[PDB]
């Protein structure tokens, strides 16, 4: 009945195959790059932090937030799996129920909704649904809280560049563009208030 | 004996180590930049493991080769070497930031002038030489069976991206506040006249000045590196628990 | 599981065995003619459990000897030693299988 | 332990072997000169024996050899 | 180790090739009176042996000269006769011979069937994932 | 006369070569994508939904929206066919029915008359024309109808951008520029009319 | 003097492995490629109709624009050689002349002028010219010609750029980018004008 | 001690255990390049 | 002592193997390469022309511009060893020299000179060097040929560039694109000064 | 000695890492790196394209190793043709001039790095094992690479700043500098006959 | 030691052995010819001993150049 | 130099001049007691010259006939087709060569 | 090293002694009953040293007025074992080959 | 054109053929001793133009020794032997056109 040895080691070079698809449309990856690419483009560089190293920092956070899931799938299927307690089937799906646990702690009622009548299925309890439905609505619902996120990120940054504005005209000098005089006054507000620190609290703390 | 054992250990005993010292030069600064090939990269460390193979400790025998033990030990030797790796490219990038900052506000590929020189100053100061001797010093302190980056690690290396902005603004006030100052000087002393203004006559002389900036810039920006490596560094050695 | 032992099974445990049959039977042939020299046998399904986790054996004559004491009959040699080449080749390609197929699964070939 | 310990019990394996298919070779070589220069000392059935050995050792020479550079060349194709 | 059946069969064609060198020279000596009655020829055979202390080789302790009597014929012309006019002859039996000559020559060549085909097995195994 | 096994093996693999195809030209996935990228470009985030993300999104969107003639191919091409119950030819005949069905519904009449005629073939009833000229007709279709949806969201992010460049030159601040204090007002009202569940909604309802 | 079989087939399974460089080479593969390029360029998309659907098109257009050339290689070519009443040499450069003869069309005097004193052989009229010396100066038009089509759909799209560019200009706004402002404009006018019928019919009646 | 048996299934071991650590290097390497390969 | 036929065999297939390099090399494919890729970055098409297309024609003209060296070969080389007139290396000679000739019209003295002190070799007149140390310096003296071409052709395209942009600074629209507004000029050019037909002209007289 | 057939085995089998000998023991990594390098500087991305790019360097690797391999030669190959010396003694000999080259252009610091990471007690740096000499070799040679191409790349960022700072001077913020930057940059490497320049400074640059 | 003296030697060097095998199957076949002629004075176990050996180094000969083509494409074709 | 000739040498003639041979041996074999049959003869270097660059002979007798007129030696003949089976043979493995040799040239294998 | 005289060995030259040999016993047998003809022997330790002779036999028993020294007892034993042996060398040479041509193909 | 029946030639219906021929010959030599047989041959190029487009009685040497049997058995010997030469040389030809038929469509 359990797959044979020649089968599973099929089964795991498949999902390694996968691996960068499980980290963007499964994990914490995607709202992590939307949020911090509000912050590059609420400040007036461009592309100054560059893609990589963006890229590296949400890779990093997302294992430090992934970090309880990975383990739990750890304890409950790897580490039967290793010692031979259990066959490779239960423990994929021992596997599999952390990552759909932790999708649906971070997805809305309305989203796995629209998806499940999209889906033309049946189903009750939001906890035995399939992960082909929870995966559409989990990236939804990572969009729509990565907007809001960004959002009130952004406010700040426009706060501070009307201020600006308001001065230099107030002042007469219809002549000087806002954004050369608004730029270090953002970038110092961001650095004496350790803006990236509180950043991290309101994304890693946002899933919980 | 039989072979099986001795065979197996030394593929064991070099690949393991292999991967992560591989996985450092992919990400790192020098060795993984896009002018070198990856054939010459890949010989690099195939020589580098082999070399500094007696300083390496015997990995566990309890992990066979072909078992999912094995294979989360191969990942987790890859993140091991793309920390190192990160952590060079956090600070290369951040001058690439301060060369950006000062030309966008010398109203103006100025990065690039400053990703070179630092490119020069990693060189210079056998940057590459410790770092390779960091990794080597992983194996002894951080060894390949039991251990890998727990939690605090990841946070402590998602938090770099407040290091960058803070390290450049630090490098950059001097010169920003100069910035500012000169061009609300020109601003408030030409505004007696609405007919003259500013715009394109405006745009030449901030970027004459900005370029002036960017020249006292580079008069002190080494003892700023000096600072950022040692920074860079401890992180290191905190994520190898050296 | 992904363990060369749950992988290859029983076909590296027999391929052992069956040489070690080899040399048995041939040592029959070649102590044939040699006076006061007992045939001696090997059980097939104790070596391979001692193999697989890790006592002599005659085997009667069919008719008595002329004399000499030896009870090897040459004619059951030959025919062990063939039957035992046969199944020796097997477990070869039973064996040689179980390494292709784990080679295909890791590369996709 | 050091790692560096095991690879040189690796390159005993390996020099041990070699050795040993080195001494079969020119074993089976003094055998069959002997048997063909005219020494009535030394039996057909020895060198044939003998050559027979030497044979099958080179043969396991060449296809532990052939692994090793498929092994390379497969290590040369790896993204890095 | 990697031969072991090459060093049994290899030692059974060693020891039976003596057996039919020690056959050639009973009957090339059968008619070989010689001189005395003690330094005639007599009989040679062979001992085979086997020391199980896997495999167990074939050793050859010693050429053993028969205990029959020697073949005493009545000849009072031949000059290296006795007293009594008679030589006394090796006791080589012409029909223990040929059939020594058979069982050897039989048992060299099962030998050399075995030895083959052991190679044959080697040779397969090379071939193994292969 | 079916065709032998080896040659229906052969069939089945060269349309697994092709998939890539069938998604892209025969399948509601390009219309989906055209869509996001057009809504992406709306505001002003130039890549930060990122295209793995957008695809991810647009291939489990296909799936859904195509769930209904994969299971009419299944319960009348593929069951039948595993019974031993239809020729394999047949089969083929049963499978491709309802996929040409499903084009002919999203397709215009102007797109088959001008292909009809390109190919110079005699057909009159818009049902029995080959794949061949369907397929050019269909894609054609679903271009002009993700522009038309395109433009229609394209609309209140234009009104946005007008509205906060009118503003800012009414107080005489011409320097400032309206992309970077209109972007944020994007995020709000995309986000407060639940924007990424009400496209995926209509963009699933519009195939019909 | 007639080709073995194991010679003809060795023939015939070369064109196969330069069958793309016929496609791109020797057949309206190339101007319809390039033209699509120059009016995705016109537009301010510049990825949303998508390399692999563009060349999808020009596979299905390639196909039904050479029909008249195929059909004439199949009756003139392969019907009389497989009915055994001509030989191979026969049926290979019966094969030729419509494919030479398509080419011949299409090309331009100054380009076969040009490749024939390059070539240094001695032509008295172009319908004999040599397939070498043919196959460059047939590409060479069609990109020519590929060009003169594409500024004709630019113009379009550029006039509405200027007109909105300076329409914002006259209100004063100028830090308000045109290009965002024209796009809805630009989809609009390719919408109710029919583009991709219009285009694509034009492409295919510009080989008549 | 040894035997051509031990030789072959040590030879085919160590293949088996060196094809199966690449290919799982160089998938966790190419996902980690397909990673940084994206538009932020 | 001439070769034996098994051997001349062998000799002539590894020919083969190098005739990439030969192509890349001592032929005059490398310059036609360089040139046709720096005119498609003057014009604003990045990969219009597509580099197998760009190839197509290097090909086409790097066999007419040989023409004269190969039939030199055939008629010096390969007539003689067909009819038993020289010896292998006779041949292999006789063919060496109008390829050598060719190198050396094309190349500069100061790469000779260079390469010739670098090697360390008595040299007194031009047609004296090895074919090890002629090789890289006829390639160099290419390169720099073919930058000094592009950088002519560059220039017209450069000059309507700096035009269209200036003027619309004239009337104020800074933030309208000149890229996408001089896209149709710089084509237009190339269609009315028949650039397709005259810069391939010019590479094939540039090597005689 | 080793049997005639395992020693043409041997031959046999080292006579495939060629490449491999040539990447990481001769002058082949610095002029890749170095023309990599360059050919990143200007606007053009693969216009000098890869093997063109490994055909100068192989060309250039043997005329300025090619005091090496006459050492090899009249030391290694020649005494074992003559039967005047065996296989070993033969490998060693040839060893021993492509060590030396290798320990005189390594630095300092790279070999003295190197050494206290291997962990091998060595007194003089003429000593050391090829072992270890071998990476030390590339580290070295990749930053003098890097050094040099870097310092060619300056002229080029030179004339990118120059033009970028006077389309920005006049206002035109949406010109692209580097389309602009394209023509000149391509003028100015060959005024100086570049191709020449480095190529002359590369060979001379080895001892 | 110079570019033009080494690549002399190794020219003489490779000459050399490409004249030693032409040697060989020139022997080979000139022995071969005669004994098929019919000349009394050729041994055929001199016709077999000659065409093994040019086997043997026309063999040698293909593997070589297999060898040195694999190597310059491994260069060739390399990802710089 | 490279062609057919010059590769095949003489063993592309030697074959079919030895088949001849053998025909010729065959016929006096078969004709033995056929009174006045003279045995035939065919000369190896004349016909390989023909063959080379493009009518037996009479074999002289040993001993007179026995009064029937044929000069057939079955001795002789007997010896003389063994030769050339041989010799017919070692021209094959020649020839044969010929052929194996180009082959791996042109493939490279 | 690596040449064909250390690779053969001296298996190359006795293949062609053994040919000597047999020729010189075949000539005894057929002149055998010629009278006043000597039985020649051939001496294998002189083709030894000759690829680093033609001797005469002296009869165990007189002759009976033909003067020929030729045991055909003798000559029929030693054609036996001359064949024998040149069987052995040339499979002891075929292998030499066959070795050798294996370690250059590897396979 | 490109078809089996140009590829293959006329081997395709000779190796038929002459198996009816070793059938032919094999009865033969059974009925040697069955009086009243009269010994059938084939004849070979009739029987193959009518394969390639779509049982004769052998005269005796001698008269039969009174059974009625006119099958020489030395004759079907010699007979047989040269027949199956012959068809190893059609399985030879025809085995090699397909093989060579398989070279060129798939280029090695």
């Amino acid at each position: 009945e359990d797959y044979s040895v020649t089968l599973q080691i099929l089964a795991l070079m498949t999902m390694l195959g996968f691996l960068p698809a499980m980290v963007i449309l499964m994990t914490s990856f995607t709202r992590i790059v939307v949020v911090m690419s509000i912050l590059r483009q609420a400040m007036g560089l461009q592309q100054t932090p560059s893609n990589q190293v963006i890229i590296g920092i949400a890779l990093f956070l997302t294992f430090f937030v992934m970090s309880p899931v990975l383990n739990e799938i750890n304890d409950k299927a790897v580490q039967p799996y290793l010692n031979e307690q259990v066959t490779a089937r239960e423990a994929f799906d021992a596997a599999q129920a952390p990552m759909k646990a932790f999708m649906l702690k971070q997805t809305r009622i309305k989203d796995l909704e629209t998806f499940v009548t999209m889906s033309g299925e049946q189903v009750d309890n939001p906890e035995d649904v399939s992960m082909a439905v929870l995966i559409p609505a989990f990236i939804t619902s990572e969009l729509k809280t990565a907007f809001q996120i960004g959002f009130m990120l952004f406010l700040p940054f426009l706060i501070i560049d009307l201020v600006v504005a308001s001065v230099l005209m107030a002042m007469g000098m219809m002549m000087l563009s806002p954004m050369i005089v608004s730029l270090p006054f953002k970038l110092m507000l961001f650095v004496l208030v350790d803006g990236w620190n509180l950043i991290l609290s309101t994304l890693a703390g946002s899933f919980a | 004996e039989y072979p099986t054992s001795v065979v197996l250990d030394w593929i064991a005993n070099y690949f393991w180590p292999y991967v992560r010292i591989s996985s450092m030069l992919m990400v790192m600064t020098v060795t993984g930049a896009r002018f070198v090939s990856p054939r010459i990269r890949l010989y690099l460390g195939l020589a580098i493991t082999f070399a500094v193979m007696p300083a390496i400790p015997a990995v566990p025998q309890d992990i066979e080769l072909l078992s999912f033990r094995g294979f989360m030990t191969i990942a987790e030797q890859m993140i091991i070497g793309i920390a190192m790796g990160m952590v060079t490219q956090f600070m290369i990038q951040t001058f690439v930031l301060l060369g950006q900052i000062l030309g966008m506000q010398s109203s103006l590929l100025l990065g690039q002038l400053f990703m070179f020189l630092t490119t020069m100053f990693f060189l210079a100061t056998d940057g590459h030489l410790k770092m390779l001797q960091l990794v080597v010093f992983s194996f002894k302190t951080l060894p390949i069976g039991s251990g890998s980056l727990n939690a605090v690690d990841f946070r402590e290396m998602a938090g770099w991206l407040g290091i960058m902005f803070q390290t450049a603004l630090s490098m950059s006030l001097s010169g920003i506040i100069a910035l500012l100052t000169i061009n609300l000087s020109f601003g408030v002393m030409t505004r007696a006249a609405p007919q003259l203004n500013i715009f394109s006559l405006g745009f030449a002389f901030a970027l004459m000045v900005g370029l002036l900036l960017c020249w006292y810039i580079l008069a002190g920006l080494y003892s700023h590196y000096e600072m950022f490596w040692t920074v860079g560094e401890a992180q290191i050695c905190r994520l190898i628990r050296l | 599981a992904i363990s060369f032992d749950n992988a290859l099974g029983i076909h590296q445990h027999t391929v052992g065995v069956r040489e070690r049959n080899a040399e048995v039977i041939s040592t029959n042939i070649a102590q044939a003619n040699t006076p006061g020299y007992k045939a001696r046998g090997l059980d097939f399904a104790k070596e391979l459990q001692a193999a697989t986790s890790g006592d002599k054996l005659y085997r009667l004559p069919t008719q008595p000897d002329t004399g000499d004491g030896n009870t090897v009959d040459l004619d059951l040699e030959r025919n062990l030693f063939m039957q035992n080449q046969i199944r020796h080749q097997a477990s070869l390609d039973f064996l040689g299988s179980k390494f292709k197929n784990l080679t295909k699964a890791i590369k996709g070939e | 332990a050091s790692g560096a310990k095991v690879g040189a019990d690796f390159n005993d394996l390996l020099t041990k072997a070699i050795n040993n298919v080195n001494t079969l070779q020119k074993a089976s070589g003094d055998l069959q000169t002997r048997f063909d220069r005219g020494d009535a000392d030394v039996s057909l059935s020895d060198v044939m024996i003998a050559r027979n050995k030497s044979s099958v050792a080179f043969d396991a020479t060449v296809q532990i050899r052939n692994k090793l550079v498929e092994a390379y060349k497969d290590l040369m194709n790896m993204p890095v | 180790s990697l031969f072991n059946v090459f060093n049994v069969t290899g030692s059974a064609m060693s020891a039976e090739s003596v057996r039919l060198n020690t056959t050639s020279s009973n009957l090339a000596n059968a008619d070989s009176v010689s001189s005395s009655a003690k330094d005639t020829y007599k009989a040679r055979h062979a001992v085979f042996g086997a020391e199980l202390s896997d495999t167990v080789p074939v050793k050859v302790m010693g050429i053993v000269e028969s205990d029959k009597p020697l073949s005493a014929e009545y000849n009072p012309d031949h000059p290296l006769a006795n007293e009594e006019g008679y030589i006394y002859k090796p006791n080589v039996n012409v029909m223990e011979e040929m059939a020594n000559m058979i069982s050897a020559s039989r048992a060299y060549q099962t030998n050399v069937q075995v030895a083959d085909s052991s190679k044959q097995m080697l040779l397969r195994t090379l071939q193994m994932g292969q």
